[PDB]
RNA sequence: GUUCUGGUAAGCAGGACUGGCGAAGAGGAAUGAACCUGGCACUGUGCUAAGGAACCCAAUGUCUGGACAGAGACCGAAAGAGGUAGGUGAAUAAAAUU
């Protein structure tokens, strides 16, 4: 089991990207640095916020025994670099989606004959 | 206001509503608990009421604490009923399965040769029939359908019962040409043993001496005498009102 | 059989929804308007993108008219349901039925 | 929508909360099958449940008991009556809706293979605090004369057998196909069919 | 939410500025009108100037900085009205602002003593260092010695029905 | 509200303990015992040769349950290294009570209590066995489980008293004399 | 509704002041002459009140404290102990305790 202590990595309710806990206030509230992205044009923003614990899920730990705000922004942009909003099939144009569909569909016709 | 004096109720509510029975022949609806620790045996039978008489028996029953030295013996006069019990004949079997809605019947299997007395129950009016009742069933012996049937009964069943009829032609005073049919349960052993025991005995006659012996305790199920429509004084025992 | 084909044609091209009530208070009903839920639409902001779109109720067992047309007029509540208007008033017997959402806008006069 | 069916595994849900969600679907035309009715959970000690049920048996029609309430004694039928009174059952629309519902203790053989849904908002471990007691409907109903407990235990053992067999049967095909598809003999024909579709 | 304001005002009669004094009052309230109301209340009870002889010259909001959301310890002196009389007391809280501290007291007394927010009066708010802390409650959190795990489960999806074989919580 | 509560019990040299879920099982010289703590809200684990209970942010009446949990675990450990015993003593002013041990020490019969002619029969709970003491008036019970041992002894004591008589004149009975661990 | 006189009181008998029902429909308090919102010719599109928002039944969720009694959401006195949450004032202290 993980613990809620400075340097815990968390996700928020119905969200894909990671955020990090910075201070603990009481037995139910914390201060977090939060990452999010505008799907309108890839515009990111990272900012600090006070939150109740019933909206967050812990997943791991890092150090940050001593760091500045600009440093932790760096930690965060590295951490969630790989992640994405949506599966690309829904983002691409129609012909490209059909081309991707054919691959899967033909592969089944092979497998059902080969098995 | 409360009634002036106390008194008990008239008649028992355990028997209300007191309606007329549907037909004159009873099914045994409840059977004693099975026990796998004992041999295969039958649990019931059919009988006819003849009449009553009386007997004298000797007795020696007294309180265990009674201080009397002598082994006193005493005559007692008692009334008794006589029942006639000719041998029943076995003609088929039924298997049942347990479900969330109780016991349900899986299949029924009949003997190859059946008697005129039992076929007569299947028709309504005795003297007007083409008698084409069971005439096509014997093929099922040749086809192996019987052997497939026993397999299914043996594979999937919780309770097994035999079908037996009574030989009415032996009791002429009944004026009756149709046998009575009863379904009787087998207790003891496992399902396989029960089925083999049954198979050995289709078409044969079982005497009453198989089921009961002297000094045994038994339960008797029957329908009472009929008395027609009647008033409250006789039906529930209420008191007659003031004379004027 | 034309009915079997007309269904498959519609199934391939429309979103699906169900009719569940007339517009009503605790006491009175307003049968000129009906309430619909759409399959995967679950917020009021999501639902706003359908306002103006055509809807069709197809009923093959009917002897008079095989389909009724309508239009989505407004959002209703906070969980993505909508309000619609049809060329004829919907019967209480037709509640629970399947409705097709047609992916193009029409004017209030066309129905 | 009329023409849609749904199968629900009732284990671990709080009875009065699932019943509200189910009743809404029946009014929208769905056919619902509930499985495992004997495992639904009530909150609080069993002691309180026993008293609420005793007060219910006391209710009867004064002049004729064959008109009065019927006190049902099976977990399936009890949960059915909880759902019944969250619908408009005195009117035709509720009587139509009710006939779309079936409820079973255990899982019957015709529903072993079918894939099954669940309701996260109504599960005990979400909707209640850990520090307080609860009981199962199967535990209450043995005290008021239910007679088919053992029949349901025998059913539950058939389910376990089917689960292990199906999972074992699946894991072999997963391994087989995933090991197969890495081969050249497979990856060759991809090209052979595509030559005729490109 | 609660805010902090400072109100200034003078006396007037049939003619202006009848006294050369100006009076001031810091108050925690939700808006300016609730602030002005408090100013009138205190003037009439500590002096005897009724509204028709007063004029407010200024109202200002007071705001902190705290760009990094740093956590601080505060002590608060308060009283409230019950059915019996007026009850005085002192309690300690943690937060990112004086207003954050004050909103937590108001919530606390409503929870513990069944009082509406308008029957509670703040006397003093002070920011404190670790050696100053009097009562037991916050000291462990101040000395930076706390970690704990999660007791509440969290839903994975907004859908009402999900397949048995999916992951349900967190 | 308590911020943190922890309790610890040390596992001796010969003993072995496992935890499956909230069932805790113990093995050692005298045999095996197990108990299920699923009815308590607590977190149990094994760590550095100790058994550890923990809770965070709990109420006053939740921490009482944690502590009670920890004392029961110790009794299981102790009982596995040596079993427990209970000693019973018959007392009478006129009618001598007599005892019979049957079924290898699984059944006790009592005879002649206050001159009554009917017998009484008592059955041993779980692992427990019944044995004869230093003089004819004494019985000893021995077993692994402190629960099973003490419950048995209690049932005998609670039944073998006068009824509808004045207990400060009629003082006859069977009384619990001594209790402890075996050497 | 606010007040008064006679009476142990009363859905009792009798006065004063400002609006009602009588002669007043509609939406809301599950139901109710008089209570809450608010005064009516006949149609169509929008918005709010009072009161609601798991389900019956159109619209529901979130945060922080309390509370375990077949309790409460609907509900009786003088008198009281027990459990638990907080305030204030006295001590003692080789963790604290009274």
């Amino acid at each position: 089991m993980y613990f809620i202590k400075p340097g815990c990595l968390i996700k928020k309710k119905f969200s894909i990207y990671t955020s990090i806990v910075i201070s603990v206030i009481d037995n139910n509230s914390v201060v977090i640095q939060s990452y999010d992205k505008s799907d309108n044009g890839d515009v990111i923003s990272i900012d600090r916020e006070v939150i109740n614990v019933s909206k967050i899920v812990p997943i791991g730990n890092i150090d940050i025994k001593n760091k500045s705000k600009k440093e932790i922004d760096g930690i965060l942009v590295e951490e969630n670099r790989n992640l994405k909003n949506k599966d690309d099939v829904l983002l691409m144009n129609d012909f490209e989606r059909f081309k991707e569909q054919l691959k899967k569909e033909v592969e089944d016709m092979v497998i059902e004959e080969m098995a | 206001s409360c009634r002036n004096y106390s008194a008990p109720r008239h008649g028992s509510l355990a028997y209300c509503p007191k309606k007329r029975a549907k037909t004159t022949k009873p099914a045994i609806k409840s059977f004693p608990k099975d026990d796998a620790s004992k041999p295969v045996h039958l649990t019931g039978y059919l009988a006819y009421k003849v009449g009553m008489t009386h007997v004298v028996r000797l007795s020696t029953r007294r309180s265990k604490t009674e201080r009397v030295l002598k082994e006193t013996q005493k005559e007692v006069l008692d009334a008794v009923t006589i029942l006639e019990v000719p041998a029943m004949r076995i003609f088929g079997m039924v298997g049942y399965k347990s479900t969330v809605n109780g016991l349900k019947a899986i299949k029924t299997v009949y003997a190859e040769h059946l008697d005129e007395q039992v076929l007569a129950r299947l028709r309504k009016r005795n003297s007007r029939s083409s008698k084409l009742m069971f005439k096509l069933y014997p093929q099922k012996y040749e086809n192996g359908d019987i052997k497939r049937d026993y397999e299914l009964l043996k594979r999937e069943s919780d309770v097994v019962r035999v079908l037996a009829h009574t030989q009415v032609s032996k009791i002429p005073s009944l004026n009756l040409k149709k046998a009575h049919i009863l379904e009787i349960q087998l207790n003891g052993g496992t399902i396989e043993e029960k089925i083999e025991w049954a198979i050995e005995r289709l078409e044969k006659e079982i005497p009453v001496s198989e089921v009961f012996s002297q000094q045994d305790l038994i339960d008797v199920i029957g329908v009472t005498k009929g008395k027609g429509k009647e008033g409250t004084t006789k039906r529930f025992g209420t008191t007659i009102l003031q004379h004027k | 059989m034309e009915v079997i084909k007309k269904i498959e044609l519609k199934e391939r091209v429309c979103a699906k929804g169900t009719l569940y009530s007339h517009k009503r208070s605790k006491k009175n009903i307003y049968p000129r308007y009906s309430l619909i839920t759409i399959e995967n639409v679950k917020t009021r902001e999501a639902a706003m993108k359908y306002v103006g779109n055509a809807v069709e109720l197809f009923k093959p067992e009917s002897t008079k008219e095989e389909s009724i047309h309508g239009i989505i007029k407004a959002v209703h509540g906070r969980s993505g349901a909508v309000r619609a208007k049809f060329s004829r008033n919907i019967s209480p017997v037709e509640m629970g039925s399947k409705v097709y959402i047609k992916l193009y806008k029409m004017n209030e006069d066309e129905i | 929508m009329i023409g849609k069916r749904i199968v629900i595994d009732a284990i671990g849900h709080v009875a009065g909360k699932l019943a509200g969600h189910i009743a809404k679907e029946l009014m929208c035309g769905i056919e619902v099958v509930i499985v495992h009715a004997e495992n639904v959970m009530f909150t609080g000690p069993i002691k309180r449940g026993v008293g609420k049920f005793n007060s219910h048996l006391n209710k009867s029609c004064s002049y004729n008991p064959l008109r009065g309430p019927f006190h049902l004694r099976s977990p399936s039928m009890h949960l059915m009556k909880v759902i019944k009174r969250k619908l408009p059952h005195r009117k035709s629309k509720g009587q139509i809706a009710l006939k779309r519902l079936q409820v079973f203790d255990g899982c019957p053989t015709e529903y072993l293979s079918v894939e099954k849904m669940v309701c996260p908002r109504d599960k005990l471990e979400y909707t209640t605090s850990p520090i307080r007691k609860s009981y199962k409907l199967g535990d209450l109903m043995i005290k008021f004369g239910w007679k088919y407990e053992s029949v349901v235990e025998k059913m539950n053992q058939n389910e376990e057998q089917f689960k292990i067999e199906e999972t074992e049967k699946q894991k072999v095909k997963e391994q087989k196909i995933e090991e197969l598809k890495k081969s050249n003999k497979f990856q060759q024909r991809v090209e052979e069919i595509m030559v005729q579709m490109a | 939410a609660i805010n902090e304001y400072k109100v200034y005002g003078i006396k007037i009669d049939d003619n202006g500025v009848v006294g050369d004094e100006v009076y001031a009052h810091i108050v925690f309230a939700t808006n300016e009108l609730l602030a002005k109301s408090s100013f009138n209340k205190i003037l009439k009870k500590q002096k005897k100037i009724k509204p028709k002889n007063t004029k407010v010259i200024k109202v200002e909001e007071i705001k902190e900085d705290n760009k990094d959301l740093d956590v601080k310890n505060y002590g608060i002196d308060y009283y409230y009205k019950s059915k019996r009389c007026d009850h005085k007391g002192y309690k300690e809280f943690r937060g990112v602002s004086r207003c954050h501290a004050v909103d937590k007291l108001l919530c606390d007394i409503g929870g513990r003593h069944s009082v509406k927010r308008n029957l509670i009066f703040i006397m003093k708010v002070k920011e404190l260092t670790v050696d100053e802390i009097k009562k037991d409650k916050i000291k462990i959190f101040a000395m930076e010695d706390v970690e704990y795990p999660a007791y509440r489960n969290v839903l994975r999806s907004n859908k009402l029905f999900v397949s048995e074989n999916e992951k349900l919580f967190n | 509200v308590y911020v943190y509560v922890e309790e610890k019990v040390q596992i001796p040299e010969g003993c072995k303990v496992e935890v499956v879920n909230k069932k805790v099982t113990v093995t050692g010289p005298k045999g095996t015992v197990s108990k299920d703590f699923s009815h308590i809200f607590v977190f149990i684990d094994i760590h550095e040769e100790n058994v550890r209970c923990r809770l965070w942010n709990c109420r006053k009446q939740e921490r009482s349950k944690l502590i009670t949990c920890s004392k029961l675990i110790k009794n299981m450990i102790d009982g596995s290294m040596s079993g427990y015993f209970y000693e019973l003593k018959a007392a009478y002013k006129h009618f001598p009570i007599t005892f019979e041990i049957k079924e290898n020490g699984k059944l006790l019969i009592v005879k002649n209590f206050l001159g009554q002619k009917w017998a009484r029969e008592f059955k041993m709970i779980g692992d427990t066995i019944i044995k004869q003491g230093v003089t004819k008036d004494h019985l000893i019970l021995e077993g692994i489980s402190k629960e099973d041992v003490s419950q048995t002894a209690g049932l005998i004591q609670n039944n073998c008293l006068p009824k509808n008589l004045d207990r400060r004149i009629f003082q006859d009975g069977v009384y619990i004399a001594t209790k402890g661990l075996i050497e």
